[PDB]
């Protein structure tokens, strides 16, 4: 099975993460970052397709975050730009299906990291 | 204007229009000629091909006449009908005379137009990608050009029956996308149209027809086939700077030169049909290859009288020869052009 | 007066209560269907498919005293959905492999009735006919094949055939000529064929293609002159010079190979020698033969005049026997 | 005079209170389907995809009660848009990959109705079927293609076929109908079998066709290519030593043609793992070709490095001709008699 | 009585009295048909073609006030086959040579009603776009390929098509599995045309795709680089080697025709040089420069202290001339094709 | 009892009134439908397409209450065409590129109806699924591809998925063999996939297609070994023979380039490199090399140089073997081992 790592989080700006993938990462084309918070269903951020680059964004960090992948790495980061007070959440990486359906929905997503936290 | 009656009134009297109709009779068919406008638009032309001798066209096609029984009176004069009900009423059977293949197009409901004037002037329209026959004639094939004709008419009606008239006249009646053309290898020289009256083992039928003027262009044959063949016979005549010591040199290089003859000769011919005949591109062929040729027979005698006769008059042949062999290929190409650029 | 109205009921008076599974005169004497071709043209004939494509207008004949009528003087042309609703013979073709009724705005039908009741019936077909084709004698070989015309069901007891005219009911094949083929001849056929089911009869069309060897002359035959004669220069390169005498033989010997594979790749996996292949291995021996002689004055020289003596024959021996081997092959396929 | 009529009135009284959804006689009794096959033509064979495809006229026949009827005449040739209306069984073959039911014209289809309310039905169709060829031997290859048919929905407990002559003459090929370029089609097997699946246990009706490859095309194509690059191999032994340019010649241009030739026969077949009687034949070939290379390479090392070494070319000229034409022999006996 | 007969009862009075042949508001204002798309894949892009075949699921939302039903607060979900029975969009692609809605087990059509009378149709479809392509620049291109829906029968006073969600109208962009290219982006807009018959509704959905030159930078340019990297070492082999400096030169010569012909037999027949025939041209220029280099030491060296200095001048300066020249050309191919 | 007219007046009553617009128990709890396949045959798996072929009976269960029925003991089969007249699911293939239900004789469906309503569909279809593949380690691969099932208009408020039988539910792969892979393993999942419209269920079943090493040792790896250790035979040429050498090496590389072109002509024109390019590249690394060498040699004949040019030869004779078994331990050690 896929497994992934996060790294990157931490408190306040301008910030950056990282999601790093292991195993059968090619039966898994496609990442995504999700963020919750208490009180909060978790919520979509950004996603990413291996080896393409064609990323999608969520509508409210649309303009500011943007989802990059580095291929030989296995690594995928996400660029946390001019933080506002309400980023502040876990932000969950997962992995997504050749097949599955939708992006915006966390369902689709299998394989899930630790949820590194942001603080602003 | 009217839309919570106008669904009804326009169901009602359509219904009461062809209630009693049967669409297997023309209109008119005991009293009268039905005269059936037509009109082209072509969507894109080509592509071409040699090897099948077919092109493919993609055209809305459209027809029009008068069909009496379905003249009405409502709150509106012209009905875009749904395109169902093209199969109660009654519409030519037009069909291609050259058609090999052809798609009407069926995606998402057919792509097909049916509209009713309140005087009962119909009109018919729809989509279809032809690949239709044309006899092209290739003695001077990578130089000739093309009339790729377009015929149909009615299958079933004969001229007592069914007349075609183009519709906006013979110089407006047929119309060609200029961005949309999908034409590679040839250009569409312009297009003409007109009529005929055929006599068939089923009566006498008319024909509408429009005729494509193409035109081959030379270049991807210059670069391909010309260019390499050109320089393959200067390339078999860089043998003579070669000093006749190195033999096995004077020899290879003229075999690798007549090798690469034979292989551009026999390649090329991948892109034709197997015509009963030579074309222009294979005069041309077949002169290179004498001159490859003859650069290899020109070693062959120097090699021998160099040895076999060492007062001869050979030493001059490095002179006579390497000045003159380019002289007649160029001669050669002075008509070669010149010919093909008139005929 | 009003004819529109008067034709419209009449032809309701033919249509009710016509009972389409049964063929006319049914329980009575067969119903003779004849038959009208006009072909269209003839699509590639194929050696590696071992078929050939003809597309055709094709016409069937016959009364259905049902559909009498004497109110009407017109030959009465209806709608080709009325095919659906009238009987109409059950013919094929034995020998298709893959055909269609074409339709590019309807499909290409005609129904046409007449005061007596003879009912016209007309398609527009592409039919993809099985040719098995004798390559032995390729490409000097002539190509009979034809279409086999057949009622399915109906046996000679409730159907019969005959083709309209006689000889003159095929049109268009005085027309037609191909790339590669010139319609020698054609031929018109009728007779019966007997299965476990019943005894049927048959009407089939015959054509006799014969090749056209232009293309031939340009690929095979010259090609394969050219290089053998090219290989002879090797009796007027000095023997000394081993490098040369070799490169150019052994060179010749692997064009032949190489301008056979790129002939024979475009044809099937006949497993018997045509004429080419014939002609392809004599070429082949001449070159083999040209360099082997190369091998053996080097050998024979160093184990002296016994090298030029033989060579000198060799200048002339090769020319003659390869003028001998085409005298005798052309004489051959061409003349017996 | 009223033939065309009667029967109108006779056919819409045994059409009226049927329904095509039951099979006849459901409740009382098994519906056995006496049926057989007519081969019109066999071929071709397409091993690089492992299918072959057949046209033939398949027959069924059986008896539907409902049918029986009493008339001026005792069987009736009737209009194929009559069979949607009847029950007709839902016959499928097993092994089949893509099918055509022939629509020229009409539907190729025949049916007919015997005042004992048997009916005979029959269709031509062109089937394209999997053939289970094992290839390990391949240019003598022999083949047995199946062709497996029954019911799909109804079991054995309903609906059981049986070949209408019992014997093996109960499927036919036709005499000029042989198709195949490349094979013989030496015979045939007729058999039945009771098959279990998710859905029941269907008796399965089997035909085995037996198919052996013709050598004679791969004689000229490809033992005769390899064998005369050997011979071509062979004869620069006979070349002078100091001669090295055109001794090398010959083995490179000898070595470059066996593998082109190897590259292009297994162009062929559908890209299976072992290797063929062919592999092993171009393997030896390629074997020979490249130890006289080898050989030319032990010379011309010696010749210029002085020794005894003139014994090395007079003995090849004798291996390397005697040892691969004993290979030749025992390989071409080891899979003629195999 | 019951909740299914009761349903039913609904279905069936909605379906009483309602006309197929007349669009929604017939005779009043036009329908606007919403509509928005799911790509499935994009299977090929094809060069000899010219075209390249999209899947996608394909969705048209429009209200039609006479299936309005009343009581009932579900969003029916009515099996497939009613949609044969009821008025739907008469849209269609321009530019699609062939296309096909998929048929296994049965045909893959959704069709939901809503109690206020608006109803979602959709399809699966795989359709084979025509695209014509720009390859003067190839293998360093990109494409402009294209889907211009619209509707045939009904006019722009009929329909009004626009993209359901406007920009978010289109999903799936990057599920597209290409080997050759990579979608640098896909844009949607909306236009009326305008033919003989009168004016019409059009969208278009276009994608911009670039091409990878991975593939053709190791499979067709560096073999080609080291053959004419290879033809230089002939520049090394002293000049008394009148045989094998011959052999290198038409060897390397028949081998850039080689690498040639591998192309031709996979592209289409286009008349104008594009960028890898260019670079071709360049490389077999150079291979054939060399030879005749050596055809000119040769002539110098045997046949015309001239016999001497002149063939050693020319010998020690190929040797750097070649490796210069070939460095100038690539710098020049690549920043004329990269730069601008 | 199972009386002729009582079975049709009871079917008859069945589906007198039944609508098909409306799927089983509408507005109440969804339709739980039990999937089973019976696999009978994966035609091919292609690269070039990135695809696979797979022929299939696929069977479906549910019950419809309004299809109950009593006084009949029978499991009812019915006439497949009873399929257009009841409801059926919209079960399609997410991945699917083209796909067809047999129609030979009559399509491939089959309809049973039993006592309790249950209802068995099931029909036979053949189905190409997309499967693009890791073909980064091209001869030593290992590839997973699936067929996925889901319903394309019922969302999870209206139909609920099971593999009827849980692992067991899938039959025939045990069977299946292929010319280039092996069924490892099969896996069979299930689960709710979310999209903007709800939540669809779905059923998807995976094979584990680990590559046979066999084919490509035939084709490839024995042509570009025998090639590249005949390329060492030069150092076996003396020096002397200038004119050879250049041949033997020239001839070598263009073979070298001739098989890799080979592979190109089976392959998707995939941008990355290949292991079985990389092998490539390394022994045609090594006959540049070779040729090099050559060079070399005769640029310090000519600039005790034949003592040079003798040692270095013989340096080569044995460095070469030696630097090609250190690059063929070190190639196969870590795509083995990685
Ligand atoms: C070919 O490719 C496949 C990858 O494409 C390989 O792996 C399979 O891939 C599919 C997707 O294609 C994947 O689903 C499947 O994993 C199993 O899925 C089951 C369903 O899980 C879903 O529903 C569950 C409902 O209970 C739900 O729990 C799941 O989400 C929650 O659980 C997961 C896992 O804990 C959490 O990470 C997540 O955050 C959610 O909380 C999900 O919605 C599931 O039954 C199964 O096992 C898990 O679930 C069980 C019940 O909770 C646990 O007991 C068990 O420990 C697991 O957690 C899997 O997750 C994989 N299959 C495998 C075996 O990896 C194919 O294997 C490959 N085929 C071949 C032949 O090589
Ligand atoms: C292409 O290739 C095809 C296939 O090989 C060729 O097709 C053959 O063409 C020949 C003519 O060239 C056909 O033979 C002719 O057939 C008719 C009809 O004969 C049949 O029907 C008769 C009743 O209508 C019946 O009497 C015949 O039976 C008798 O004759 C046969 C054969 O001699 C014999 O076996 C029987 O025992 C009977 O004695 C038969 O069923 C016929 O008209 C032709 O001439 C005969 O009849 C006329 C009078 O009608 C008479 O004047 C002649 O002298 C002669 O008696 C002739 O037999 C043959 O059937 C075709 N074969 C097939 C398989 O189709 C085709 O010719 C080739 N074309 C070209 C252009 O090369
Ligand atoms: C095709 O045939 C029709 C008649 O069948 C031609 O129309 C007639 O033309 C003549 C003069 O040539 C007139 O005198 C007749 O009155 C016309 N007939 C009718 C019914 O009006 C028609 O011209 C022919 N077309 C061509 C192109 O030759
Ligand atoms: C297929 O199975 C049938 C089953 O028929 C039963 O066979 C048993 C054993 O011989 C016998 O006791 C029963 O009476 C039979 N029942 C009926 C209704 O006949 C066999 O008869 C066939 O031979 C089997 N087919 C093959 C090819 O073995
Ligand atoms: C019989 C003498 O050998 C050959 O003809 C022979 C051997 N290798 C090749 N060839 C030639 C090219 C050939 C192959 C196939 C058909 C015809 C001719
Ligand atoms: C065959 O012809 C019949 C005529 O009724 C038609 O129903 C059927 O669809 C046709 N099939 C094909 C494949 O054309």
């Amino acid at each position: 099975q896929v497994q992934l790592v996060e790294s990157g989080g931490g408190l306040v700006g301008s910030l950056r993460l990282s999601c790093a993938a292991s195993g059968h990462t090619f039966n898994y084309p496609i990442m995504g970052w999700f963020r919750q918070a208490p009180g909060k269903e978790r919520e979509f951020v950004g996603a990413i397709s291996w080896s393409g680059g064609s990323t999608s964004y969520a509508d409210s960090v649309k303009d500011r975050f943007t989802i990059s992948r580095d291929n030989a790495k296995n690594t995928v980061y996400l660029e946390m730009n001019n933080l506002k007070p309400e980023d502040t959440a876990v932000y969950y990486c997962a992995a997504k299906g050749r097949y599955s359906g939708g992006l915006y929905y966390p369902t689709n997503y299998d394989y899930w990291g630790q949820g590194t936290q942001v603080t602003v | 204007d009217e839309t919570n009656d106008n669904i009804t009134i326009f169901t009602r009297i359509l219904d009461g229009l062809l209630d009693g109709y049967d669409n297997r009779l023309r209109p008119g068919l005991g009293e009268r000629i039905t005269q059936v406008r037509t009109d082209i638009y072509v969507t894109s032309f080509g592509p071409v091909s040699d090897t099948e001798m077919e092109y493919t066209i993609d055209v809305f096609f459209r027809q029009s006449w008068k069909d009496e029984r379905l003249r009405f009176k409502g709150p509106m004069q012209r009905l875009p009908l749904n395109n169902l009900l093209a199969s109660k009423i009654w519409t030519p059977d037009t069909f291609f005379h050259n058609g090999k293949k052809s798609i009407a197009h069926n995606m998402t409901t057919p792509n097909k137009l049916l509209r009713l004037e309140d005087d009962g002037t119909l009109l018919y329209t729809m989509r279809l990608t032809i690949s239709a026959e044309c006899p092209m004639q290739l003695e001077d094939f990578p130089m000739d050009a093309h009339a790729c004709p377009l015929k149909f008419g009615s299958y079933a009606y004969p001229n007592s029956e069914v007349v075609y008239v183009w519709t906006n006249g013979s110089t407006k009646s047929v119309v060609v996308a200029e961005d949309g053309s999908r034409l590679n290898q040839y250009h569409l020289m312009g297009q003409t149209v007109g009529t005929e009256n055929i006599s068939t083992s089923t009566g006498e039928y008319t024909i509408m027809t429009a005729h494509f003027h193409l035109k081959r262009k030379i270049g991807y044959f210059v670069i391909q086939t010309y260019l390499p063949c050109i320089m393959t016979v200067i390339l078999s005549q860089v043998s003579f700077w070669l000093n006749r010591e190195s033999v096995p040199a004077r020899t290879v290089f003229g075999v690798t030169t007549v090798l690469t003859m034979t292989t551009l000769s026999i390649s090329a011919r991948n892109s034709l049909p197997k015509v009963a005949y030579a074309t222009a591109m294979d005069w041309f062929i077949a002169v290179c290859y004498a001159f490859v040729f003859s650069a290899l027979i020109e070693f062959a005698t120097v090699n021998y009288f160099t040895k076999s006769q060492p007062a001869a008059s050979i030493s001059k042949i490095d002179k006579m020869s390497r000045i003159v062999f380019p002289v007649l290929f160029g001669t050669f190409n002075l008509v070669y052009w010149a010919t093909y650029l008139n005929r | 007066p009003g004819n529109m109205s008067f034709v419209k009921e009449t032809v309701d008076k033919l249509l009710k209560g016509y009972d389409i599974r049964l063929r006319p005169d049914f329980g009575g004497p067969p119903v003779c269907v004849g038959m009208n071709i006009d072909i269209a043209s003839i699509d590639m004939v194929s050696e590696v498919n071992m078929d050939y494509t003809l597309t055709m207008y094709f016409q069937q004949y016959w009364r259905d005293k049902r559909l009498a009528y004497s109110g009407i003087p017109l030959n009465l042309t209806l709608d080709n959905r009325v095919a659906d609703q009238l009987w109409v013979p059950d013919t094929y073709f034995l020998n298709d492999k893959k055909s269609f009724v074409h339709g590019v705005t309807v499909k290409n039908r005609m129904i046409r009735l007449h005061p007596d009741g003879t009912v016209l019936y007309g398609l527009r077909i592409t039919t993809t006919a099985a040719c098995m084709m004798d390559l032995r004698r390729y490409p000097l070989d002539e190509q009979n094949c034809t279409l086999e015309i057949e009622s399915y069901g109906y046996t000679t007891d409730d159907i019969e055939f005959y083709w309209r005219g006689g000889d003159k009911a095929v049109t268009g094949v005085e027309r037609i000529e191909l790339p590669q083929f010139s319609i020698v001849e054609h031929r018109l056929v009728s007779r019966n064929v007997v299965f476990a089911t019943g005894a049927y009869p048959r009407l089939s069309l015959s054509f006799r293609l014969k090749r056209n060897i232009g293309y031939f002359i340009l690929q095979t035959y010259m090609p394969s002159i050219l290089i053998t004669i090219l290989s002879w220069v090797s009796f007027w390169i000095n023997y000394d010079a081993s490098a040369a005498r070799v490169a150019l033989g052994i060179t010749t010997v692997l064009t032949m190979t190489t301008i056979n594979t790129h002939l024979r790749e475009t044809l099937p996996k006949i497993p018997y020698v045509k004429a080419i292949d014939m002609y392809l291995m004599g070429c082949f021996v001449f070159v083999f033969l040209a360099l082997l002689e190369y091998a053996f004055v080097n050998y024979i020289f160093f184990s002296k005049g016994r090298a030029a003596a033989i060579d000198r024959w060799s200048r002339i021996v090769f020319p003659f026997t390869f003028s001998l081997f085409n005298l005798v092959y052309w004489l051959y396929y061409v003349n017996s």
